[PDB]
């Protein structure tokens, strides 16, 4: 898994590759690893794939209920101070590692979280098995004052690092922007360099190629 | 580490080492043998130099090597006894790996090898 | 373990020894001679590990014919079984010992006495009027402590055996598919033709 | 405590045409989540009409392949400048591998060629040498994920013939080089999809009476 | 060697149109402290080799001196020692890839990863790896430790293939595996900012470059940095 | 895996399934368990594959070896002992193999010899070696006759590993059969257990509780 | 990580290093150690990152709590909570902190609990791994009473020196000045300080 | 010693053109003994279906509690449910457990019967949406049905080609996987109708 | 383990369960019956860890006993061995998990069928014509599969039985002491006399 | 141990502490821990006394029997020798070694073998568990060519921190100079150096 989060100087992206593996299996090749937390806010995990989702899902739903209550968009800073008291509390035992990006009305916000509990803030980040792929590339071409359109093309290449050179990662490539004064905009599959190709044949059977000893119609009703 | 070469050629082919160990033989006590429709006998001569030999303790002529195979022999007496142990051993041991006493033509094959290699065999005669 | 037994009457020596081998979960063979002739007034039985029991027994065998045929005669009881103690405590220091125990029972011609001797695989050797390897003593030395007298017959030491067999298919788990017997007196070597 | 293998695994393949033979695998050598090499060649020509790949622990492979190949060239000083034949080959490779039966070459080695009579043959092994003449073997990563497939569009298991059910199996065919390529290539972008250490390059080395004839292919590279 | 104990980080390389270019820094480790700071780990061999070593120390050291003895060796009655019968870089590897797999099957590794760059009599790029266990492999770019993780990355941006090699220039492959020397500054704990660099080029022969520094590096932006969630100030 | 071997009037059965397994990925369902130690002498092989085959080989070396020196044809007893002693040698090492040696010589008449690396080496009429090894006894126990007529022995060694294979996840593919007699062995032919299965059920009025 | 806080003439400084690791790979080159528990109390945080955010957050809610009740909290009623958490919980936290403030009763002042939560209040204190380098030359050069600029320069040196040997140390350097005049960060770059 | 791996069997399941299959091995195991050749893995609660693999006193309790829940919702919901909902269900139920979880593989497949929409979905043993358009697989031979698959499937079959190559994928794939096989069993689902069919196949 | 086997003929079950109770070195008793009555036409055979197993059976029957009182009714065998599994999977992610192996035999009043039920410690639950625990299996499990017909009678199922139990006596390491046999039919529960 | 070794213009200084401790107990408060292989080739032992001894007394043998045959030797040549027993020996040697002499050619040279027996030649050197505490003051305060006065200063005051905070470093502080006029001992005691 290959996940990054950039800003930029009206906002902030993120992005993530879309294998996911069990072992040296693959068992999706396109999963969509970028969750909401909220409209505004989204979420980007690695680790355990069932833990990264339970827990954007419940802070989603914390965050949700506590808006309605205070009448207030949601904050990134409850996201974040949510997160990290939960993983604290399981003190590791939940495998959730995650970039979170957002925006609310104090401004634009990117943090990662680490499964312990413990929280970063940064102008650009990564996480996962191609995480210092990604890295390499942010080192290199990061530059202060990033428009929009560079800043997807960076985020975009930085996890194209981690497509290629990491066997963890990936497929293609999704994104997530969050400009402050918009909707949040997220493009499923942006970027879709890996198609199977025709294979030599088909391998359709002719009809009636396979032994049977017994049918039955079912109940719904 | 004494490996001289003792049985070598000399210009006319023979041996001498050997030929002169067959001279000892000739010197020996007669033995003989001789097999019938159903027996083999061996017999052999003693030496009657000298009589205030014990017969019962000294050394007979002929040896089982197993409870079915004998040898009696002609020659250097001492060296006999070396060439029966390993033939009584060898018998031990084959019957320990192929579960069959020797026969006697493996016996033999065996003892005549062993011979064999004394006298092709550095520091050996 | 299997089961290995022996007693001295007053004019031989009987060996008990079960005839199971098994193999993990299956029972291979229900019919297994656990004894070896060593020369002809001469028994060892045995019983340890797979494969250096009879590797074992074989080696000492094949060690008395030597002895034998070389010296034309039948070395004691008493002398066989401090060879093979003593071949029993090399093994133990070695690089794989041998897990192997044995007792030999044997008629001593030249004194005209039974003989038996029962050693483990340390090298720990004894004389005794009965004897037995592994947990075999546990149910049999009860009975045996009450019942045996020096003066037995062959008949009557087979009767008290029968008991101890007895005593072993009650009170013991494992089915060891009945004994073979055997008796060494002053004619040699015989094995008792059934026995349950 | 220094562990002394590894693995770069690697998938290989080998099929038994009836007049000839493939063998084929990726080029693709890695460790852990890295690669290390997109074009790092594993399957081997060594003479006699003999391809050879030894796929696992890529050091014990080489060193195996080396070994093989010089075992080749000394058959020849010594037998007379002979021709070493498939059978003969694989004997000789069982005893190589047997040779280090207690710190063994950690691979699956394959071997392909042409019998005595000019029929294709492969010839696969454990990693302490047992062995067996096989119509069809996969080894490495990806193997359980092209085994069934061969079984099925190869021996047609499991196929039979409309409509009778299944009381007449579909009988088998023989297969144009051309058509056994074709699974060789749909086998391994099925196993690059889904095989993480499984990418880069394909290449396919065929074993005909003319001799050996190689041949590649793109694959995925993520 | 049964545990490394003085130890160097990442050798990185690449080749390029007309030869090889390869480079590492100049620090010896002792766990985490960063204890020698004057080690060359390039080792040129002849004037068309450079070996570069990561890993234990002790053991590079006895390495070079085995490649001293080499070239010492080759000299021996050989009229041709400076010409058509001096070494090759392929020897070199190939006699290194020896040991390697020789030591291993002792259980006595050489606790090394090794890169030989060089060009070959004919003209040819030559560039293999090998390691502690023996095992080895080419390919248009190579690094060990970190540099597999980060700099590989980056080189393969610029030679992705191996139609790519004619391509790139020795201006290019050298920026970038500079650029490459920075990032890994910046993320491998286990690293210095002086480093050595060497090019071999089949035209210009062997230019060997010591005491670079990272330079143009980008810190400014920590400024802005505060806490680590919601503190402001 | 399962194998199996026994003694009759006819001389000796051997049958053998043809599965390797890794785990449970299923390698191979086309082994030869039956190693042909040359054309009197047959060996089966269970649990190491390459320790079963190279030794067994090996053996035939041996065997061949003996009688260039001796004129005279092994002995079943010799020949097992042969092996048993290499591969006590080798005790504590970690070969593993259980086999069966089997031959009929004019002198000993139909031979079987268990071996295994544990050192044992035992003279016997029945048996059975794998993790399929507890079904197969089972049909063989309570069918076995001395006299069984030749053709009715080998079906019923086809028959006890097939309930072997049946039961066994680790036993399959395909039933191996040999017929060793004083002139030599007969191979009997391969038969997959696919198909022999659904014929035996349908002749024989077995497996009742499958679905066929 | 290295860490120090000093006191000075006209209050106090704390320092730190801007480096997290995980095994050899830098997390984050730009990270801020230095954390703020009320207006003029901070601290330094050494550990587990995630044992020690915790905690810090913590203290700042019972800080917060304290001085909306008895108003503002003394620098070693910070230390005393810092400390009961982890005396308290010793068996499954891994932090090291470095409590510094000024009120105008005290001026400066600098307390450290190390692992095991034992409080020690000091004139200055070093900490996390690069400190071991350093405990000479500090000990050497630390004066009571400096000039602010004295005492920018004499943490600046130190932390430079354990930086260069401290693998798990490195980037900028982070400083928090603590007096009457209020608070002042700064920061050090690379340029500046490997070439002192 | 693992769960996932005493009891052995596998479960696939596939979309094409408005229909999903879904399949089952038959066999109960205890390691190298097979047990029940009658031992079906697949459920189902109004139309929508429910495959478990794993440790098999799991499955069965699985099933007991989905049948309980899936009950309890038609009684107040005063509808069936459908697939999507169902998938949402089992995942949550599963994390319920996350310290202390079933060893289990589900598999989901239904019609949607608002919208006519295939849908299948996986998970792991703590419940992640593993939800892919094309195929889902699990159990024991979980590998040799993604190498089958891959190669096999092809989107959009009709109803009678999706059956060809659904049993082929699950036949050949058992056929490599000691711990399963003993027969077998798919399921082929449309709209309006639901077929089941029992496969022949070697038993051993 | 010991030996629980158990077979469904046409109009009864019959259930086979071994006599021994071993207790390490010793055979405690060979006499034990390792079942009880759960109601007047079902029956619960057992076996595994010491305690557990009795412990385990004699709760189920008083939890049987106490529904049919309750609703003057006796439930199906189906009903009960649902209830028993989910008892055995309870206690599996229980504190001290219960080691027990049954088997359910009963003849339902209500369908005029016999039914088997075997159930494993875990709760893994399967109707089978025949059926046993442990290794019991491997002995037997070929010559039912050979010989079991649906419609055999009482009798034939006794001899098939009776094959079973030689083939175990013949192969199997340990001595159970043999079998006690019941019957569960429509006119419920009785023990074969003898199994002589 | 605390030891170090510094070139200055007129040659060379070796110093060290004189604690020797097996765990807490101070077994000997006056170890001379520098020691002489040749006239003015010395070295500094850290690591293991009996591995250091023992090196250290095979070095002196290899380099007087050097000297018999080629004279003298070059403190180059000395370090390979340390480095050849320790690099070939690693499985089973706990040594660090500072070797420093002095010759006309060169003036004074020091070189440095740590564990695993990779050689440094540095213009100084420093080594012992104290030695962590020194490297930021000793990194501060060498600078080339010091006079022997000056280099007196800098290793007595390193070596009197790293005592200071190292609780296997302690007692005296010898050292000896190597220069062209021959060869000094020095000792400084606690009453001087723990009140720098
Ligand atoms: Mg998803
Ligand atoms: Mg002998
Ligand atoms: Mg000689
Ligand atoms: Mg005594
Ligand atoms: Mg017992
Ligand atoms: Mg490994
Ligand atoms: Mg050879
Ligand atoms: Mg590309
Ligand atoms: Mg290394
Ligand atoms: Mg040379
Ligand atoms: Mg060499
Ligand atoms: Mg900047
Ligand atoms: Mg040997
Ligand atoms: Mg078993
Ligand atoms: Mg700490
Ligand atoms: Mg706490
Ligand atoms: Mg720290
Ligand atoms: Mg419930
Ligand atoms: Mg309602
Ligand atoms: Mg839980
Ligand atoms: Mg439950
Ligand atoms: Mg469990
Ligand atoms: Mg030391
Ligand atoms: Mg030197
Ligand atoms: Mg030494
Ligand atoms: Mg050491």
């Amino acid at each position: 898994t290959t996940i990054v989060g950039v800003k930029f100087n009206n906002g902030v992206v993120i992005a993530a590759d879309t294998r996911s593996t069990q072992g040296p299996i693959v068992a999706d090749k396109n999963c969509a690893k970028l969750h909401r937390i909220s409209p505004k806010i989204w979420c980007a995990g690695a680790g355990t794939a069932a833990d990264t989702e339970a827990v954007t899902q419940l802070i989603g739903s914390n965050i949700e209920l506590h808006s309605l209550y205070t009448s207030r968009e949601p904050r990134v800073v409850s996201a974040l101070q949510m997160l990290k008291q939960h993983l604290f509390k399981y003190q590791g035992h939940i495998g959730a590692y995650l970039i979170v990006a957002g925006v609310d009305p104090t401004g634009s916000h990117l943090f990662s979280i680490h499964a312990h509990g413990s929280t970063d803030v940064g102008y650009y980040l990564s996480l996962g098995s191609g995480s210092l792929a990604a890295m390499a590339v942010l080192e290199s071409h990061w530059k202060q004052d990033l428009t929009k359109e560079e800043a997807i093309k960076l985020a975009s290449d930085a996890i194209q690092a981690g497509i290629w050179n990491d066997l963890g990662s990936g497929s293609n490539v999704d994104v997530c922007v969050m400009e402050i004064g918009k909707d949040a905009e997220y493009l499923r599959n942006y970027l879709t360099p890996n198609v199977r190709e025709e294979k030599q044949k088909s391998y359709k059977f002719p009809r009636g190629t396979t032994a049977v000893l017994k049918e039955s119609i079912v109940n719904i009703c | 580490g004494y490996d001289r070469a003792l049985s070598i050629f000399s210009p006319d082919g023979h041996i001498f080492q050997v030929e002169y160990a067959l001279e000892a033989v000739k010197r020996g006590t007669c033995a003989v043998g001789v097999k019938g429709k159903n027996c083999v006998v061996l017999g052999c001569e003693r030496r009657s130099t000298l009589k205030l030999q014990d017969t019962r303790i000294t050394p007979s002529k002929v040896s089982k090597i197993d409870s079915h195979v004998v040898l009696s022999f002609s020659g250097l007496n001492a060296d006999s006894r070396i060439l029966i142990e390993k033939a009584r051993v060898e018998a031990q041991s084959h019957r320990l790996t192929l579960e069959d006493p020797v026969t006697v033509e493996y016996l033999t094959r065996y003892v005549a090898g062993v011979q064999q290699r004394y006298t092709q065999s550095g520091g050996v005669r | 373990m299997d089961i290995i037994l022996g007693i001295r009457v007053q004019d031989s020596v009987i060996l008990a020894s079960s005839k199971a081998v098994t193999r993990g979960i299956s029972v291979l063979k229900d019919s297994d001679d656990k004894t070896r002739q060593l020369s002809p007034h001469t028994l060892m039985s045995f019983a340890g590990e797979a494969g250096d029991t009879v590797q074992f027994a074989e080696y000492i065998q094949a060690n008395i014919q030597l002895y034998s045929i070389r010296e034309d005669y039948e070395l004691s009881p008493q002398a066989v079984s401090s060879f093979v103690r003593q071949e029993l405590a090399k093994s133990i220091r070695s690089r794989r010992p041998y897990q192997v125990n044995v007792l030999i029972g044997g008629y001593d011609k030249k004194k005209n006495k039974p003989e038996l001797y029962q050693i483990d695989y340390l090298g720990t050797k004894v004389e005794l009027p009965y004897g037995a390897h592994g947990y075999s003593g546990f149910y049999t030395f009860s009975l045996l402590d009450h019942h045996y007298r020096p003066d037995m017959t062959t008949e009557e030491g087979l009767d008290l055996l029968k008991l101890c067999v007895q005593e072993l298919e009650k009170r013991m788990p494992m089915d060891f598919k009945g004994v073979i017997v055997k008796i060494v007196d002053k004619d040699g070597i015989r094995q008792v033709d059934d026995f349950q | 405590q220094f562990n002394p293998y590894g693995d770069n695994g690697g998938t290989i393949l080998g099929i038994a045409g009836e007049d000839f033979a493939v063998l084929a695998g990726d080029t693709r050598n890695i460790t852990d989540y890295s690669i290390n090499s997109r074009y790092e060649p594993k399957v081997f020509d060594c003479g006699d009409n003999i391809v050879m790949s030894a796929n696992g622990f890529a050091a014990d492979g080489d060193a195996l392949v080396k070994r093989f190949k010089n075992s080749v060239k000394w058959y020849h000083f010594d037998h007379n400048d002979k021709k070493l034949s498939i059978n003969s080959a694989a004997r000789n490779i069982q005893h190589l591998l047997y040779g280090k039966r207690f710190f063994p070459y950690y691979v699956h080695t394959i071997i392909a060629g042409l019998d005595e009579d000019g029929k294709g043959a492969v010839y696969s092994f454990d990693p302490v040498g047992s062995y067996e003449r096989e119509q069809c073997r996969a080894g490495g990563a990806a193997a359980s994920l092209i085994m069934p497939f061969l079984d099925n569009q190869v021996n047609f298991k499991n196929q039979y013939e409309p409509g009778t059910n299944g009381k007449v199996k579909k009988p088998l065919k023989y297969l144009s080089v051309e058509e056994v390529i074709k699974l060789v290539r749909d086998s391994f972008t099925s196993a690059t999809e889904r095989h993480i250490q499984v990418g880069d390059g394909l290449e396919i080395l065929i074993v005909t009476k003319d001799g050996v004839r190689k041949e590649f292919y793109e694959l995925k590279r993520d | 060697t049964q545990q490394p104990i003085v130890t160097g980080t990442s050798v990185i390389s690449m080749k390029y149109d007309n030869g090889v270019i390869i480079a590492a820094d100049n620090l010896g480790s002792y766990g985490s402290l960063l204890r020698f700071n004057g080690v060359e780990r390039l080792i040129p061999v002849g004037d068309n080799t450079v070996v570069g070593i990561s890993g234990d120390i002790s053991d590079m050291q006895h390495i070079e001196r085995l490649l001293k003895d080499l070239v010492t060796e080759n000299a021996y009655d050989n009229p041709l020692a400076d010409a058509e019968e001096a070494l090759e870089p392929s020897y070199i590897f190939e006699y290194l890839a020896t040991v390697m797999y020789q030591r291993r099957s002792k259980m006595n590794p050489l606790w090394n990863a090794i890169i030989v760059a060089g060009v070959q009599s004919n003209g040819d790029q030559f560039l293999r790896y090998v390691n502690l266990l023996g095992v080895t492999y080419s390919s248009p770019t190579l690094a060990t430790g970190f540099g597999a993780h980060m700099a590989n990355p980056l080189l393969r941006k610029v030679v992705d293939r191996e139609s790519d090699i004619p391509k790139t220039t020795v201006q290019v492959a050298e920026e970038a595996i500079v650029n490459a020397m920075r990032v890994l500054y910046y993320r491998d704990a286990r690293s210095s900012r002086n480093f050595s660099l060497a090019i071999i080029d089949k035209n210009t022969g062997l230019t060997f470059k010591k005491n670079l520094q990272v330079e143009n590096m980008k810190w400014d932006f920590a400024k802005d940095i505060k806490g680590y969630g919601t503190q402001k100030i | 895996t399962t194998t199996l071997a026994f003694r009759f009037q006819g001389g000796i059965i051997v049958a053998v399934d043809s599965r390797a397994t890794a785990g449970n990925w299923v390698a191979s369902q086309t082994v030869k368990k039956v190693i042909e130690i040359n054309p009197f002498l047959l060996g089966t092989m269970a649990g190491g594959a390459a320790d079963c085959q190279f030794w067994e080989t090996w053996l035939g070396s041996q065997c061949r070896l003996h009688e260039l020196r001796e004129k005279e044809r092994i002995s079943v007893a010799a020949a097992s002992k042969i092996l048993s002693n290499l591969v006590y040698q080798y005790k504590g090492a970690g070969l593993s193999m259980g086999t069966m040696i089997c031959g009929y010589t004019r002198k000993e008449g139909p031979t079987i010899y268990y071996v295994d690396s544990d050192g044992t080496r035992l003279k016997g009429d029945i048996f059975c070696v794998g993790s399929g090894q507890t079904f197969a006894y089972g049909v063989l126990d309570s069918n076995y006759k001395w006299d069984l007529s030749v053709e009715d022995a080998l079906y019923l060694g086809k028959r006890s590993i097939l309930a072997a294979a049946h039961r066994d996840a680790y036993s399959g593919g395909s039933v191996n059969l040999y017929h060793v007699t004083e002139d030599g062995w007969i191979y009997h032919g391969n038969h997959d257990v696919g198909e022999l299965f659904w014929k035996v059920k349908e002749e024989e009025g077995s497996f009742n509780n499958v679905i066929g | 990580t290295s860490i120090m806080a000093v006191t000075f003439k006209d209050g106090v400084i704390l320092g730190a290093d801007s480096r997290t690791t995980t095994g050899a790979y830098i997390a984050n080159r730009v990270t801020d150690k230095l954390t703020r528990v009320h207006d003029k109390i901070w601290c330094c945080r050494s550990g587990s990152a995630a044992d020690t955010q915790a905690i810090a957050d913590i203290v700042q809610y019972h800080l917060e709590l304290y001085t909306s009740q008895y108003g503002t909290p003394s620098t070693e009623t910070a230390a005393s909570v810092f400390k009961e958490l982890c005396y308290e919980n010793k068996d499954n936290l891994t932090a090291g902190i470095i409590v510094a403030g000024y009120d105008d009763k005290n001026k400066g002042e600098v307390y450290t609990i190390p692992l095991g939560g034992s409080v020690h209040k000091l004139p200055y204190a070093i900490a996390g791994s690069g400190s071991t380098f350093i405990y000479g030359y500090c000990d050497k050069n630390f004066r009571e009473n400096m000039s602010k600029e004295e005492t920018v320069d004499f943490i600046k040196h130190s932390l430079s020196q354990a930086i260069k040997w401290d693998g798990s140390s490195g980037g900028v350097i982070r400083m928090v000045v603590l007096t009457a005049a209020g608070v002042e960060r700064l920061i050090f770059y690379p340029d500046e300080y490997e070439q002192l | 010693s693992d769960p996932s791996s005493i009891n052995g069997g596998i479960v696939v399941a596939m979309t094409g053109k408005d229909c999903v299959a879904i399949a089952c091995d038959l066999r109960l195991g205890s390691q190298s003994l097979g047990v029940s050749n009658k031992f079906e893995k697949i459920f189902h609660y109004g139309h929508v279906f429910l495959g478990i693999t794993g440790l098999a006193t799991d499955v069965t309790t699985l099933n007991e509690m989905f049948r309980y829940k899936t009950n309890l919702y038609k009684l107040k919901e005063e509808r069936a449910i459908e697939p999507e909902t169902f998938t949402q269900l089992v995942s949550s139920s599963l994390y319920e457990r996350r310290f202390g979880p079933y060893f289990v593989g589900p598999v989901v497949a239904g019609i949607n019967s608002k919208s006519g929409k295939p849908f299948i979905a996986g998970f792991d043993l703590i419940g992640c949406i593993d939800e892919a358009k094309d195929f889902i697989v699990s159990g024991t031979a979980s590998d040799q049905l993604f190498g089958m698959c891959e190669s096999l499937y092809e989107p959009n079959l009709e109803p009678e080609d999706l059956f060809e190559t659904i049993s082929q994928a699950l036949l050949n794939a058992a056929d490599r996987d000691a711990l399963s096989g003993w027969g077998a069993v798919v399921y082929i689902i449309k709209k309006d109708e639901v077929v089941k069919r029992y496969l022949k196949m070697r038993q051993d």
